[PDB]
Parts: C-alpha cells; structure tokens; sequence
C-alpha cells in the first residue's frame, strides 16, 4: 500500500460512481505517467463498469444495441484504455500500464464487451477454467 | 437458424445414447466371448510345441489370412492389422515368392484391396452371424487347401486383455512340402516320435497340418471376434465422450442464441412502443 | 475516413495516378455514426444501429 | 443491350431512389407487357430495396416492427411483384416474368423479407454456398 492507490466503487455504490471510478483511477495514475514516473493500473472487472454504463444509458432512455448495450460502450473502454501509454522523451518518458479484467461466462470469449476490450488492448491473458479446476494455477491458456 | 441448433441438440443427444447402448451391447458380447476364447485357446499349444513357429521360411508359395471384422464400428482394429499384414507381407517375400492374400470379414476385403488387389484371391464374410464353430473354420481351411502353398500365414488381434489386442502372427507350414524339410536338424527332429497311424509319416503329417490350420483359424476368428467386441466397447466410449462434449458446446450456443433472441425481440418491442409514446 | 478519401481523391482526380488507400477498421466509421445517431433524435434500426446505415 | 433496359439506383444514391427503382423498372417493363410483347424484369437485391424503404420509413417516424421493418413491407413487395402477369388475349396476350433476387444471411430463410417474398412469388431458385464450393455450380439446392 506504500505504492498502491485503491479506487473502490463497490456494488452498493450508484452506477455513475462505478462508471466514473476507472477514470478517477486513470487520472490518479496519469499523474505518475505525465511526470516521468511509471504507473500500473488494474481496472478490475471492466465488465462491471460496462454494466454500470448500460444502466446509465438505459435509464437515460437511450437506444440499446448488442446485449442491450449502448452504441458507445466501445468508446467508454477505448477512451479509458488509450490513456495507458509510453510517453516520448520530449514528454518525460513516463509510462502507464493497464490491466483490464473482463469476466466471461462459459468461456465465451466472443461476447460483446470481451471482443470490445480484445480489440483495444495490446495483448490478452486468457485464463481457462478447466486448467484452473485441474490444479494448474495460474491457469494460462 | 434458431431451429437448427435445437434440433441438432436432440440429434447429438440421441447419438450419445445410441453409441452408449452399442457400447454396453459390445460389453455384454465380450462377456460371453471371454469364456469361449478361454475354452478355445488351449488347442494351439500342442501343435506349437510339436510343429514350432516358422514364420521366415523359404516358401515358394504362401497364403496369408487377415482375420478382420464384419461390422464397421471397431475403432482401430481392422486397419491396425491391415498395417501388420502390410509390413509382414513386406517381410516374407524376399526371393520373388508367390503370396496369396486371403481376408476374413467385410471390413477386410474393403481394406486389403487398397494395397494388394492382384495378389488378392479370397474374401470371407458373414462369419460371426450367430457364432463361430469348427465347421466353418474347417471349411475355410479347406478353401485354403484349394490352394497348395508351402506355408500359411494368419493375422489376428489376440485378446490378451480388454485393452491390449496383440496382432499375433500364426505360421502354418505345409507338411511334406515344408514342415519335415524345416525339421532336418542333424537327422530329423520329428523322428523322435513313433507313428501309430495307419499309413506312413507323410499322410499323418498331412492330416495333422490340415487339423492344425483349421484349429488355428478357429482360434484366430474367436480371438479376433472377442477383440472386435472389446474394441467396439472402447471406441463407443470415446465416441460418447465426443458426442457429450459436442452437446456441451451446443447447449451453450443454444443458450447464447436464446438470450440474444429475447434481447432482440425485446429491443424491437421497446423501439416500436417508444416510436408512439 | 472522408479525410483519407479526400487526400486520396486529389491524387486520383487532379494528379491522375495510381494510389493505394489502406483503411484500418472502416467499421469504426459505421459504429461512430451509430453512437452519434442515438442522440440525433432517430428511431433505431436493426440490431441497434442507425437507420441510415 | 439492344433488348435490355438497365435501371440502376446504386448505393450512393438516396434511399427514395433505391426504394422507387424497382417500380421504375417494372413500369418500363409494363410497356412491353401491355403491348403484346414479353418482358423479363429482374429486381436485383430486392432486400436492398427493403433496406432503403426501412430507412425511408424510420426517418419518417413510422413505428418499426420486426427487424425494424415497417408494417407495409409485405405490401411493398407484393404490389410490385403482382405486376408481373401473363395478360389475356383481349389485352394483347403479352407477359412479364419477374426475377426478384433476395440475399439471406447464412442460409436463413426464416428472416422477415425472405419469408415475405418466398410467400409472394411462385417458385424459388434456392442457391447454397455449401454446394457452390462442392463444385456444383450453378449452386441450385
């Protein structure tokens, strides 16, 4: 905790707070990225941020799309994950590394939010459930 | 499209129990074939402690039998010994000898003409319709007596256990053409026995070689029938797993399509109702 | 995508020569118009897209 | 070309032009039908006419239905295809053969416009892409 910030928007907190907490955390780590230092950020369950934003969108009576998500639920995550960068020498040289977490359902890696964040992030760490239930932990596919 | 997956689920769901039924049918067949193979294994012992085991002979004419299955659900049985009767028929012919190809079973005549068709002469089927007896085995032994080679070759999956099917070769030498010729080791190794038969040694050897080929052919098509039932029991256990895993994929895809169908129809109702209100 | 086409169309029409026009995710043009069109006061089409797709 | 008329409302053309193009071509073919000669009208991609009509009716604030198509999209294709007639001998005896082309998605004929124009027309030449790649071309199921 000497090096960690905790930006907690729990399940009881209102859905604009869970919509906004990745952006608050990414601002707090863009502090370290902008001044030449290095930052790591873990948006734990961006699937739940997209659920919070789907709640905000449908309560705004906005027209939904795939899995009743708004059309800009890709822009929600890409606006956030594009701020994880490696800056140039003219800009300090700092960096910010992001670890978005996405929860699939039955290994369904071709869902809407899962394929949204797959086409934003650089890599992918797919953790299989059947390797996990055979003792092979971390269950790296 | 959504009706294809729900009907395909019922297709794979009945396939996965059809093959499990055939698996338990194969197990119940193996359970009564297991006592017949142990009743009929013992008669190959006195002839092999009497005639030996001479596979790599200088035979000028030879006859090979591949004892395969009739039904086509064996799973790595008829094509394994197809490769064994390929590689073993690579081995005997080393001096430009004649080799006659015989196979027993509907899946053997359809798997041995691919490699040896001009050398194929005889195909036997419908052998395990009711059961196996010494009558039909002796009859196809006579049909190999319609040929007159110097030696005979048998290939069959010997039921060692319910998991191991050792493809055993049995080589049956023609009596006065090759058997006493292969026994002349500092005299003759057969002359220690005293012939009690009505005629000379050549004729009791002829009757003996006919009876030996008949009893090893009976043992071959009983060993292979029991290993056929065992291999169908094993291959319809691996197949039930495959039709259970495909059903596990198809139920998940059906539930994804079900949820997407309800969300799509709901979104259409909401857009149509909000166009008015 | 229209800016990329205009820079290419000056080469095709005025300069009069072969050009190569690579576009990375022309889907994002359609998706961006779907995000815009949700707020322009329109009835949404099939699976959630704009009517003028 | 000396026997063919080519009516082309293309993709850059406005949605009312792609809506009214098959009626234009059918009215041009009705000249040869009504004068005792024979015609052959081919409405290529009647599904794209239905898409243009869907856009044109959704922007007119008419309430959408199944696949956001309007109510009268059966009437749209039926009142067009019923103009292909073999006239009686007292009207010249001319004819008009119509060939509407419908594109389906992964062989799904349970779609909306596909069921409409299947029920409207007389026959169907149902082509498959799994027989098209088996060498059987024309890929007639």
């Amino acid at each position: 905790m000497r090096y960690t910030i905790m930006v907690s928007a729990t399940a009881s907190d209102a859905a604009p707070l869970q919509f906004l907490a990745p952006y608050s955390g990414c601002a707090m780590a863009e502090y370290f990225r902008d001044t030449g230092k290095h930052g790591l950020i873990i948006y734990d369950d961006l699937s739940k941020q997209s659920v919070a934003y789907r709640q905000m969108s449908l309560l705004l009576r906005r027209p939904p799309g795939r899995e009743a998500f708004p059309g800009d639920v890709f822009y929600l995550h890409s606006r956030l994950l594009e701020r994880a960068a490696k800056l140039s020498k003219e800009l300090g040289g700092g960096s910010l590394t992001a670890f978005p977490v996405i929860e699939t359902q039955a290994g369904d890696v071709s869902a809407y939010i899962a394929t949204n964040v797959i086409s934003i992030t650089d890599g992918q760490i797919f953790l299989e459930t059947e390797l996990f239930y055979k003792g092979i932990r971390p269950a790296l596919n | 499209s959504n009706q294809a997956v729900k009907q395909r689920i019922r297709a794979i769901k009945n396939i996965g129990k059809i093959t499990k039924a055939m698996k338990m049918v194969a197990a119940s067949k193996m359970k009564n074939a297991q006592i017949a193979v142990e009743q009929s294994r013992g008669l190959v012992d006195p002839f092999v402690r009497l005639f030996g085991d001479f596979p790599a002979v200088n035979s000028n004419k030879s006859v090979v039998v591949a004892v395969t299955s009739d039904k086509g659900l064996c799973g790595g049985l008829n094509s394994n010994i197809t490769k064994y009767t390929r590689a073993t028929l690579a081995t005997t012919e080393s001096e430009g000898k004649d080799v006659v190809v015989v196979s027993i079973g509907d899946k053997g005549r359809s798997q041995l003409t691919r490699i040896e068709s001009q050398r194929y002469q005889l195909a036997i089927a419908d052998t395990y319709k009711v059961r196996v007896t010494f009558g039909q085995a002796s009859l196809i032994v006579e049909e190999l007596i319609k040929h007159n080679p110097q030696s005979y070759q048998i290939l069959f999956n010997k039921f060692r256990s319910a998991i191991s099917f050792k493809p055993t070769v049995a080589t049956i030498l023609s009596p006065d053409l090759l058997e006493k010729q292969l026994e002349d080791v500092t005299g003759n190794s057969l002359d220690a026995y005293d012939i009690e038969a009505s005629h000379e040694r050549s004729d009791v050897l002829r009757d003996l070689t006919e009876f030996h080929l008949g009893v090893t052919l009976y043992n071959a098509m009983l060993e292979n029938n029991c290993s056929e039932h065992a291999s169908r029991m094993s291959a319809m256990e691996n197949s039930t797993k495959s039709a259970g895993e495909m059903l596990g994929k198809l139920t998940l895809d059906y539930n994804r399509k079900r949820q997407a169908t309800i969300t799509t129809e709901l979104i259409e109702i909401i857009a149509g109702a909000s166009a008015l209100m | 995508a229209l800016t990329g086409l205009t820079v290419a169309e000056y080469f095709r029409d005025i300069e009069g020569q072969d050009v190569l026009l690579f576009v990375d995710n022309i889907f994002r043009f359609t998706q961006a118009n779907s995000e815009v069109s949700a707020l322009l006061g329109r009835i949404p089409s099939a699976v959630g897209y704009q009517p003028t797709l």
